[PDB]
């Protein structure tokens, strides 16, 4: 609703200033360090008796 | 007669689509529309499609 209608505007070259609201959520969904983290931990430990 | 014309010429009518480098993506759409509208009027596809 504000970033991907912009992302076509923004390559259009149209007098457009961008707007940004702000309002983001991504460093939540992924591990910043390793990818998953926690799952490969869990998946490959599990055998060990 | 004129049915034949309209779908032979259109061959000629094409290459005018003038596709230009907008770097942001490199997805360009190609400035115009009189181009690809002297072939959509002679075969009659939908426009917008």
């Amino acid at each position: 609703m504000f970033v991907l209608e912009q992302e076509e505007y923004k390559r259009e070259g149209i007098d457009w200033v961008f707007i940004d609201f702000g309002l983001d959520l991504a460093a939540c969904i992924e591990l910043i360090e390793k990818p998953m983290g926690i799952l490969s931990i869990l998946e490959e430990e599990s055998m060990f008796p | 007669k004129t049915d034949v014309y309209k779908i032979t010429a259109s061959c000629m009518h094409l290459g005018e689509m003038k596709f230009k480098q907008r770097p942001r993506e490199e997805q360009a759409e190609a400035d115009g529309t009189e181009e690809g509208e002297r072939v959509a009027h002679l075969l009659g596809v939908n426009a917008a499609d």
